[PDB]
């Protein structure tokens, strides 16, 4: 009851102890009173305050501590929170900040399909204002023009923190479709196209593809490996799937007998 | 039942041949290159003589159904 | 008029008026509950372009495309066509030496089985309306 409120959050968080603490304070808040049935009662609301606010900052030390399952566990938490019947309990100003959290999440996982379906909640709040869910929307129209120089241009401007762990599986998310759009039927370039295909000016990271892939910097020239097939000759296997096509036509002609 | 004297006709071929591959009865030269031209006249679907001419009357018959 | 307006400037590769459009309609725009709009033309104007000079011409530089599109990059005009040929917008390949864009191959169709796809699509399915026509016919 009312217990480790605000510990060591404005400063740093270097101990483990508050995560089992504030475990501890997850389960007494749900051994309280369910938030299932939700109609009025503001006395019960005051404990829906303290709930949200102590994931909010569970959701916090979450993106901190370098944890992928947690951050879309406390968001589900947050995020059935926010789906409310009858919802009140009024404007929380990390709500903003949170929701950009979710969506730059969610565009790093590679879901497109999911990245569109959840922009519906939000009327007025993607044009007018709210650069929080403004930058990714602003990110995505990006990805679609084709400009990858705005994306890295834009990727040293962050409204709160840095954005570390969403950028690092953006910059992963992208140089692997890169690396996956490279890997055809050519067969060697020169240093200056991985100058303008890839990015900076010999780092460790065509090292990285070096020692993971191919692409062995030889004499000034790189040597991606290439070849192709052959088949048009194969009548054969619309040999036996045509002559299955073609009877189920003529049994299909009779037998309703 | 076009077919079903296809195979019995090729299995009777193999039995003939077994019986003289081993060596039991002599040979006869004569069915000997009388089965050989079976085998070096059957045609060979490769290309443009085929793959292309089957489906132009495969897609032709393929209209009027 | 808020959509025959709007398909105008979509087809043609102009951005000032087409912001016009979208900024003079955006209340209709909505109201009637068509605002995922916003975030889905920007890609199709820029992909229109492309689809336009693809389908007109058949071997165009990547100088002269990225002139042609406005674009001011020679730089990233492999880029673009590297997420055409990866959406699917059309089939071509670039030549990473110069700068050819070359296109597909010559088009057989009638000797490729291709008709039998077409037909084969039609024939399952004609044969389904006379089943259903069949199963609905008689009563007493």
């Amino acid at each position: 009851m009312y217990e480790q409120l605000k510990g060591e959050w404005n400063r740093k968080s270097p101990n483990l102890s508050k995560c089992g603490e504030e475990l501890g304070r997850l389960k007494l808040v749900l051994l309280e009173l369910n938030f299932l049935p939700t109609t009025g009662t503001k006395l019960t609301k005051q404990q829906l305050i303290l709930a949200r606010d102590i994931l909010e900052i569970g959701a916090q030390w979450s993106i901190l501590r370098k944890d992928i399952p947690s951050f879309e566990r406390y968001m589900a938490q947050l995020k059935c929170y926010y789906f409310d019947y009858k919802e009140q309990l009024p404007e929380s100003a990390y709500m903003h900040q949170l929701l950009g959290l979710n969506l730059l999440f969610l565009l790093s996982q590679n879901r497109v399909a999911e990245f569109h379906t959840e922009l519906e909640r939000l009327p007025a709040k993607d044009i007018q204002t709210n650069v929080y869910i403004k930058h990714p929307v602003s990110l995505e129209q990006y990805l679609m023009e084709g400009s990858y120089n705005k994306v890295f241009l834009a990727k040293g401007n962050i409204p709160a923190e840095s954005y570390t762990f969403f950028i690092d599986i953006l910059l992963d998310t992208i140089r692997d479709e890169i690396a996956g759009c490279i890997e055809k039927a050519y067969e060697k370039i020169l240093f200056t196209e991985a100058t303008r295909i890839l990015f900076f000016n010999t780092p460790k990271k065509m090292t990285d593809y070096a020692k993971k892939r191919g692409w062995v910097l030889g004499p000034n020239n790189y040597y991606s490996f290439a070849s192709q097939q052959q088949k048009p000759e194969d009548t054969t296997i619309p040999s036996t799937e045509l002559a299955k096509q073609v009877i189920e036509y003529a049994r299909q002609l009779e037998m309703i007998v | 039942h076009g077919l079903k004297g296809l195979n019995s006709k090729l299995l009777d071929i193999r039995s003939y041949l077994e019986k003289v591959a081993t060596g039991k009865l002599p040979i006869n030269h004569q069915i000997i290159y009388q089965l050989q031209d079976v085998f070096n006249l059957l045609p060979d679907v490769s290309l443009q003589e085929f793959v292309k001419a089957f489906y132009l009357k495969t897609n032709d018959q393929m209209v009027v159904v | 008029m808020p959509y025959f307006l709007l398909t105008q400037a979509v087809r043609t590769g102009n951005l000032a008026k087409f912001n016009q459009v979208l900024d003079q309609f955006g209340e209709k725009f909505q109201a009637d509950g068509t605002y995922t709009l916003i975030i889905r033309l920007r890609h199709n104007v820029i992909k229109t372009g492309v689809r336009m000079i693809s389908l007109s011409y058949s071997r165009i530089s990547l100088a002269d495309i990225a002139q042609k599109l406005q674009l001011d990059s020679p730089e990233d005009a492999e880029f673009i066509v590297a997420k055409a040929i990866r959406d699917g917008v059309i089939e071509a390949s670039i030549n990473h030496e110069k700068g050819y864009v070359q296109s597909k191959e010559m088009i057989d169709i009638y000797s490729t089985r291709e008709p039998q796809l077409a037909f084969h699509q039609r024939i399952s399915f004609c044969l389904d309306i006379h089943n259903m026509s069949v199963k609905a016919m008689r009563f007493p």
